[PDB]
């Protein structure tokens, strides 16, 4: 089987930096893309960038100035960090997966357990 | 994902399988602009060594500007430079450079629509105008030439350095440089540009995984130096197809095993090279230079490819398939030769030449017989034919040896054609038919001689 | 970005009936490379992470019930539940992953 | 100026006329010299990092000198190197370096005559001896070894940078570098050197108009490091002909329109390439790499050129003219292909392959039929054949389409030759006749069947 | 030493002699390593210009490291790498980088045995890790962040410059860069590598005499970047044969002297190129690109060579010897052309073309007749054919002219073959016999017209 | 028709820099070279350099150290400047035209109206 474990604080004061780590198990990071989706309470999901198999990233245009996604292959870990977090950014963060350069990839199949983030002082 | 080489002794050709190629089918032109300063007159009087160094750097900058103006006089400097040339001429029209300047004033990146009706992304890599006007221009204007900080000079040099390296690479190449160096466009800037490109997510992922091939396939065309703007078009590739099934075909001469010299007829499949799937048709790449190969993905370029119907694939597993006509070459030279495939080596030995296959620890382990035979890539690390030494690669993957009767056997050497660069199975068949028709015409001649 | 428009916002129903929701795309979600359509239907039960139901609106994910099998073409797709169950009380999202990643409003199912 | 590209459907060949070419037919060699310093011993004892940097730069200079001495050991390193080699050997004679050394002690340019009887200009681009001996040598000599200013170190590095880059280029290129970089000869120095050449005013003006082509056609041969002199021969081209009428010829395959495979006979004129007028005879350039093009002005190199009688001109407008016998090839492969001319494009379609011509705003606008057909460059912007894509260059000028019956029609496929490379119309007129003679004598044979 | 260039007018072929040879038969891969520092976080809070420059240099270093990591992602990046990539994956195995890192701690050069069973020499060219950790890392750690002096910034730039240029070359060449630059391996370090290579002392001397050819034949494959190590395999050549007697063969077309067009049959021996002696067999080099030529030693490379029996040498002095069957080409084009040998030139004139030989002072001195004739290198300095011009090299050595009847005379033009890429005397005579059999059959037929 | 108009002072004290500007009309500067001929009183003409169509210049060997010819295509103007002018250099200055590389058109046909230059203090 495969699994994703999420670590790091959820609550953060406004206009600070929020960090989080998704540690994977059951597959090689050098073969699986790892996105980061966000669900505000009582609202649908929205995309918050991605980091490819080669280490490159494609941030969302709205958060491109604050979002930051990194990856380490040896530990099989992914790191997400956001800056200048404001009240609107309270949500639940999921370190969802992806597949290959094909449709038959199970686009967003195995999602993390989900980490709540309440942005308040 | 797993390469399964298959060697057919019927033609003794090695066809690889399971490649995930990505054909290049388009171009995307980014107008990379640098903000120069139209400074030509020096007014301050200073004999200091630092001031002399600053003036020397400014002279180098002015000479670079003049060289770029000469390159513009060389401008306009298929499908490789056109859209670069097209943007070169568009920026020559009145107001286009001004609109680029106005759009890029606010941000280092923008999307600008020009009078030609095409909208392109413009990237301000270097702002030399701001540095020149804000830092060294005030010192150069005042009569004191007050420079108490040496570092600025070095900083200036660094800020100037890229431009010189931009000019030099241009000057030797007359405004068309490939591959795009790290001075035309930094890898960080290139990666940030791929995200602003109007493409799918798959294309961004593909060209972010393999960024070096993007540089190898890219271009940089001098367009215009004017109005304190140095604009060159970086023509990045565009991969319409991604992860398509691609496979390579290596071919080696197949000659008769006759010991007597002269009766050697060699049949080599000429469709050697790469094949990819694209829009239901096979893109064939004869030249081995165009299709770069990474670990498993065969990046290619349809700039010189040939479209073919799908049944050409059926010619690989079936030589005599009525669907497609395979292309072969008929020659007489039976020189022993070897080709190192991805998962082994094909070795053709004829005459008195000796061929050996050796391992690093076990020494020489195999001796090759007459004909073309294939050796795997594990347990055999080198192959020496005569005096030459070809190293067998150590790539990991399944390899299959298929027992096949040589196709040269069913063709009689006397009627077999010679030195035919490109032919076809039906083409050689009709050549044989015409030769046999001449044979039976001669038979009729001697029949008439006997009867009369 | 391509905007997702899914309807209805809420769909009350009784067990055993038929439920149909429609998702529309601003632009065509077809790919000229693999000749596929990049849309996926996800089901999110309350207090649970989303579960990938279908991708391409045709092929379901492994381990999901057969009652969910939609279809569509171009810019119009529809998801239909053959046999509504009392345990299938969840919010359903249609998602495109061709030119960016975006989600719809969320179709709500309530049993009665 | 007015490029009148005329396309002939008789052979479907595009001839672009009205070019003002400038052939090159010789070289002028300048002995570019750098005054080095024969310093090998360091008497400094200083642990300061500035003195360490000075010593490191001096060590780099010494290693560059040693590398240049190795390159001289490699010296002597058609018409490409002879003049450089001849001056290389002459400078090796006793006193020949001394006269150049003693002739430039007052000026940076002079014409010196050597023992070979040739007088050449000796530019002195860099004087490293004066800087080394007057600035850092006194610092090294004193036991204090106090470097006064860091800008002295920076200036030393900047001055030495040209020599280091010259050494790097020579080492990687084994002493012969082309095109001449801006380190061997700056564009300002090259422009000043063209004015001192003993040539006409037209040659100087033409060279000053196109300096980039001069660099592309230039050379820089390392000659000698000796007697505190590093001399390399920069042999610039010389254009004995200017504004001669030059024209290009592009040829495309012409095959039968029959859809059935095997009946397509392909003819393609093999005299493609450039032609120029020179001394009453036509200089023919078979490959297009030699003749660069810049704004209707073609620049050509005569080393690969072939002289031809003027009558070859009427070959272009009349392939059956008895004055000249043009060159053609006969092949069987009827693959659809496109060739991009100067004012349009020729496209040959056969079999099931599809060919389209499209404008960027109107989409697909034209569909091509079987055979070779030509399209202009205005109103049509792209041509896609099968799966590959070609342009049409945006050059402006009158383009003429001439209605011509395909010459392949008069050539019967049964007697048409195959896989020929460099045949000719008079070459291909009797082997067919012999063929009919082969028929005729075979016409006797069944007559021998009939009449006995 | 004495180059005895002998020209044979029989086939008008020029064979040089007295050439020493140094064949390349092996490779030696040295793991050149650079000690990087894994620094990713900057703790400085200073806004000084020197601190800004330091941060810019560190950012350039980090971007170079990232580019090298991308190149590693391109790794493994045909023995030219087959032996070179075998060390790359060995270094990928756990602990194999650590053993090199530990063994090279004491000395900057050490022989290290790896898990593959092969021991290779490792050389620490640049210790960037020590410089980064000991000089600028303490400055970064402190909150004050005060650079001691700008000379430290300049030294950091100079040390990082080699790594930046290494990364630039790797990025533009995708890792495999050849020839090995002076940034990959300095000439002094290359000489030390040759000294510490286990080989015959003759090989050490020969490599020390010609280091430029070593660089031209060398390679530099990017292997790995990991664990604060940047390892690239520099695989130098290995010359197993030294001072072997080699000889060149230049061939020129030999066509009929008839002025009437169409009757000229051209014979040109296709075995032209270099030959060397090696283990009792002749190594033949089809093209002249592989065999670099020094003053007398023709360094070569057997990677493309072909083994041949010894008696092929007797082919040069006797083309009709039954010992070896030489290779020729039978064409029809009789274009006048010249080939410049080592001690003169062969000039072939046919038709109405004119050929002249001229001296610098005496002017034009000789006019060439029909056929191929050879002119020495003393007393003649230039040869002009038609409108094109070549030299004759002024190399010093005995040249012998041999009177030989044209072999093309013995071949009848009617039965002579045409456009044959590579024939042989046995092949030509057997096809001549076949054509004579055909004419004998036609004679039998015309006799069968009678007889009855 | 074509025309050349010359502007700038002619009288200058010795050992100073004299400037002059010839503005052209009726033709493009990017196609016509423009020399600068000099005629001392009671003495035939002499050549004082030239500026080609590409911007390059070929000065006279006598005045190469002081002469300076520049041009600009946009306003179609040519500029001449001489340094260290002395008494001998009093003359009449003409901004004559040229033709093409083939000499087959008007070598020195259209001259300027002529500007007197009396070098005296």
């Amino acid at each position: 089987q495969v699994q994703l474990k999420q670590s790091g604080p959820g609550l953060v004061a406004p206009s600070q930096s929020l960090s989080i780590t998704c540690t994977v198990s059951g597959f090689s990071l050098t073969n699986y893309d790892i996105s980061w989706i966000r669900q505000p309470p009582g609202k649908g999901l929205e995309w918050l960038g991605i980091i490819w198999t080669g280490g490159g990233t494609y941030y969302n245009s709205a958060f491109m100035s604050r979002l930051s996604i990194s990856k380490d292959n040896s530990k099989s870990q992914v790191f997400l960090e956001m800056n200048s977090l404001q009240t609107d950014d309270t949500a639940i963060y999921y370190c969802v997966r992806a597949g290959a350069d094909y449709y038959g990839s199970s686009p967003l199949a195995y999602w993390g357990q989900g980490t709540l983030v309440t942005v308040s002082s | 994902q797993n390469i399964t080489e298959e060697f057919y002794q019927s033609t003794c050709s090695a066809v690889s399988k399971g490649y995930l190629g990505a054909l290049r089918t388009g171009w995307y032109t980014s107008v990379i602009t640098i903000e120069l300063s139209n400074i030509k007159k020096n007014k301050c009087n200073g004999t200091d060594a630092k001031i002399k160094l600053i003036k020397q750097e400014l002279d180098k900058y002015k000479n670079a500007v003049t060289d770029l103006q000469l390159l513009m006089q060389s401008t306009p400097a298929g499908s490789a430079i056109c859209s670069g040339v097209a943007v070169c001429k568009v920026l020559h029209l009145e107001g286009e450079v001004n609109k680029i300047k106005s759009a890029l004033l606010s941000t280092n990146k923008a999307v600008v629509s020009l009078s030609n009706g095409v909208s392109v992304l413009t990237f301000k890599v270097l702002d030399l105008k701001n540095y020149i006007d804000k830092q060294l221009l005030p010192i150069l204007n005042k009569q004191s030439c007050s420079i108490p900080n040496i570092e600025t000079v070095i900083e200036f040099q660094q800020k100037n350095n890229r431009l010189l390296e931009i000019t030099r690479e241009f000057s030797v190449n007359a405004g068309v440089t490939t591959p795009v160096s790290t001075y035309m466009l930094t890898n960080s800037e290139l990666l940030s540009l791929i995200n602003d490109m109007p493409i799918t997510n798959d294309q961004k992922k593909l060209m972010s995984n393999n960024v070096q091939i993007v540089r190898q396939q890219s271009y940089s065309i001098m367009c215009i130096i004017k109005e304190e703007v140095l604009a060159y078009v970086v023509q990045l590739p565009l991969y319409g197809v991604i992860d398509t099934p691609c496979w390579k075909l290596h071919t080696s001469p197949l000659c008769t095993t006759n010991t007597k010299e002269g009766s050697n007829i060699c049949l080599t499949r000429t469709d050697r090279g790469w094949y990819c799937d694209n829009a239901g048709s096979v893109s064939f790449f004869p030249q081995a230079e165009t299709c770069k190969v990474q670990s498993n993905r065969v990046f290619c370029d349809t700039m010189n490819s040939r479209t073919l119907p799908s049944e050409v694939n059926l010619c690989n597993v079936d030589i005599f398939n009525p669907k497609y006509d395979c292309k072969i070459m008929t020659s007489k030279t039976d020189v022993s030769s070897s080709v190192i495939t991805s998962l082994g080596a094909i070795v053709s030995c004829y005459g008195k030449t000796k061929c050996t296959a050796s391992n690093k620890n076990r020494g020489i382990i195999k001796t090759f017989s007459n004909g073309c035979d294939y050796v795997s890539n594990k347990g055999v690390d080198t192959v020496s034919v005569g005096n030459t030494l070809y190293c067998v690669n150590k790539q990991e993957g399944q390899s299959l040896y298929v027992k096949g009767e040589p196709i040269i056997n069913f063709y009689d050497p006397l009627v077999f054609p010679s030195d035919e660069f490109d032919a076809s199975i039906s083409q050689v068949n009709e050549k044989i038919n015409q030769s046999l028709a001449f044979i039976r015409k001669s038979d009729e001649l001697l029949s008439a001689i006997g009867g009369y | 970005d391509i905007v997702m428009t899914q309807s209805p916002s809420s769909l009350a129903v009784s067990a055993g009936e038929k439920v149909t929701m429609s998702c529309k795309s601003s632009q065509s979600v077809l790919n000229s490379s693999n000749q596929k359509n990049y849309l996926a239907w996800y089901q999110q039960k309350p207090g649970q992470s989303p579960k990938l139901l279908i991708y391409w609106a045709s092929t379901r994910e492994s381990g999901v019930p057969d009652r969910f099998t939609g279809s569509g073409s171009g810019t119009d797709f529809t998801l239909t539940i053959s046999s509504v169950q009392a345990e299938d009380l969840a919010v359903y999202y249609c998602h495109q992953y061709l030119y960016s990643y975006t989600f719809g409003g969320g179709t709500r199912l309530e049993i009665k």
